[PDB]
């Protein structure tokens, strides 16, 4: 998107551009672009039998190189041939970065470690009944010293560590595993309903994700959600963390701040360029793709 | 260029020497009450 | 499957995702307590004040011989004031401090570290891929590789787990190698994200007729999640620090009942 | 009196927390007043958020921007093409 009009080989741009453009370079290939006929990036359509999309134009043949974010499925390559990852995604946890103000009646005798607090209940307590026992002059002296300096060192360090605690805001608050977002319940663990992350949260028989196969299922008309963008709303608004792609994280945790990433990939899967079921482009596509993330080039891109 | 040449007590004393010079003073205006 | 290696016998698609990641030695927390009370100050001022405690003590039985007095009360108060107000000061330093370095690092941080030493295994694939680098990171930690030249590519990979638990000399090492040395002895930590990629897998032979009937029985025990299963079972797996000032308190409450004997003596 | 000790006690304890943390939180403002570096290297303005890198727009220096290889310059003439409402 631009100014002036153009089309073709101009009408595109970001990252699978990028890389056509530089394995269509290595390839010496005639990258005639175009845009998908059903838009979807397609299935298996299982129904009318067939694969729908930019499956069912490779598997009609007619474009020669699928060059997006498709991603090789063990259902998917069984009509295709795909070859190995351009990226590898997986399913990944969304939550909002720690916000803010996270008070409380505590916030007052926050720095110090709430037993120093206790003992220090104790001591006063302890050396007022010591003066009570000096009722038998120096010893009143000397102990209103030694408490004196007590109460200094005391109110002192608790000053410091309130300077450092306003000043080192490493806040780093929230759950942060997976299993630790399926533990608890105050958090909400919420997904995209009727896509890859929930059949890969559904079909799966891990343990932690059998728990989250639970807490989805159980709130299932109220925690699902409807769009990808549905999500990035539920996890600005609410306390909904998302299970979203990879990519997709990535590319919305670079955009707004407040959002953000929360554990590795779940599950992984491989997303890359393939072609029609048997052709001889197919191999040579894959040494030039493996040549690119050892030149580096694939990460620059 | 950048790869073959780019490598790899006192403090609070004074305000010591302002008590000493406090008392120094002090000596100096209590002898002068008693005198 | 790399790229020379893909063009003799063919691979499947990958078994697992590799990554170069740095395996580093956990920072041990930090010194200690506790006599940490009169940690802010050097102790020699401690003990002029202690002496000039004694000084005032000094000028007020000299006293015993009022305004004068008062004007020693007054210097007296603007020098408490001082120094416990630098005493509030220096704490400040220090917790200011060690609460606001960052320990953790990233991969570029790695290689701005002093006390840290990068490394691979000596002369092999991940001293390969941070060879023939481009990224200027990654190239100036080749750089740093090849110029601190007392052990930097150290040898073996047991050895490896040697010099990060040892000392502070990170690995650099193949991240399934990270997973299996990290998670069977939890000293160590993942600094890092993943720096490159790379999938190990099945590989058959030259062009044969098995590349394509086993890729597609292993992506489907790769989503079946067999294959995370296997993954999983034979792969994976202030405070006292200001104590001491409780210490002196009992201290002082001990040499004033020794001062009650004194008293009861005299009477 | 003893109900009069008890509520200056209180009191004494709330003016101290009271002055204990208002002397940490201009402690905190002065620390991060000097803390900041107003100065910057190259990288660094680079990594800026509130300062905007520009050029006076397609010319010499936008060419030895253009074809850099450096990384830090690769990424300015990043932003130079991405924050585009503004720059050049």
């Amino acid at each position: 998107k631009s100014d002036k009009p153009l089309y073709g080989n101009d009408r595109f741009e970001g990252y699978c551009i990028d890389l056509l453009r530089e394995l269509s370079t290595i390839l010496g290939f005639t990258y005639e672009i175009r845009l998908v006929e059903d838009g979807k990036y397609g299935a298996q359509d299982d129904v009318n039998g067939q694969w729908n999309g930019m499956v069912r134009e490779l598997i009609d043949h007619k474009a020669d190189l699928a060059v997006a974010p498709l991603a090789i499925t063990y259902v998917r390559e069984k009509v295709i041939d795909f070859s190995k990852p351009f990226m590898t995604l997986g399913i990944s946890i969304l939550y909002r970065k720690p916000n803010g103000t996270n008070p409380g009646v505590f916030s007052f005798l926050n720095p110090l470690s709430p037993d120093i607090w206790m003992y220090v209940l104790l001591a006063y307590l302890g050396v007022s009944v010591v003066l009570f026992v000096i009722a038998r002059a120096l010893s009143t002296r000397i102990v209103g010293g030694i408490w004196w300096f007590f109460t200094l060192i005391i109110i002192s360090s608790y000053t410091a560590n309130l300077a450092a605690f306003l000043t080192v805001e490493r806040m780093e608050s929230p759950i942060d595993s997976a299993d630790d977002l399926a533990k608890q319940t105050k958090i909400e663990y919420g997904a995209v309903e009727d896509g890859a992350t929930m059949t890969f949260f559904k079909k799966s028989k891990i343990s932690t994700y059998d728990k989250m196969w639970a807490f989805m299922s159980s709130r299932r008309q109220s925690v699902l959600v409807k769009s990808n963008e549905e999500g990035i709303q539920r996890v600005l608004t609410s306390d909904y963390a998302f299970l979203m792609e990879s990519t997709t994280i990535e590319f919305v945790t670079q955009r707004n701040c407040n959002l953000t990433q929360i554990g590795g990939l779940i599950d992984s899967k491989g997303y890359g360029v393939g072609t029609p079921m048997g052709s001889p482009y197919r191999d040579k596509i894959t040494i030039a793709i493996l040549q690119l993330q050892e030149e580096g080039k694939l990460h620059m891109m | 260029k950048e790869k073959w040449w780019r490598g790899n007590v006192q403090n609070i004393g004074g305000i010591f020497i302002v008590l000493a010079a406090g008392l120094v003073l002090s000596v100096f205006v209590a002898v002068g009450e008693f005198l | 499957i790399t790229a020379e290696r893909e063009k003799v016998i063919d691979f499947s698609k990958p078994f697992m995702t590799l990554g170069i990641s740095i395996l580093y030695r956990v920072h041990m927390g930090r010194k200690p307590g506790y006599f940490s009370f009169l940690d802010p100050f050097s102790p020699a001022v401690w003990l002029f004040m202690l002496l000039a405690y004694l000084a005032v003590s000094v000028v007020l039985f000299l006293a015993a011989r009022a305004l004068s007095t008062r004007i020693v009360s007054g210097v007296w108060w603007a020098f408490t004031l001082i120094i416990i107000s630098s005493y509030t000061a220096n704490l400040a330093a220090f917790l200011t401090v060690q609460r606001m370095e960052v320990p953790v690092e990233s991969a570029d941080d790695l290689a701005d570290q002093t006390n840290i030493e990068y490394g691979t295994i000596h002369a092999g694939s991940t001293m390969t891929f941070f060879q023939n680098s481009r990224y200027q990171t990654y190239q100036r930690m080749w750089n740093y590789m090849q110029s601190k030249q007392p052990s930097v590519f150290v040898k073996s990979t047991e050895e490896g787990i040697a010099r990060v638990l040892n000392s502070r000399y990170a690995f650099l090492l193949e991240s399934t190698m990270n997973e299996y040395h990290r998670r069977l002895n939890c000293n160590l930590t993942q600094i890092g994200g993943l720096l490159d990629t790379k999938g190990y897998g099945i590989g058959m032979p030259l062009g044969s007729p098995f590349r394509d009937e086993i890729t597609l029985a292993i992506l489907q025990l790769q989503e079946n999640n067999r294959l995370e299963i296997l993954k999983r079972k034979w792969w994976e797996g202030g405070m006292e620090n200001i104590g001491g000032i409780f210490v002196v308190l009992i201290a002082g409450l001990i040499i004033a009942v020794f001062v009650a004997v004194m008293e009861f003596i005299y009477k």
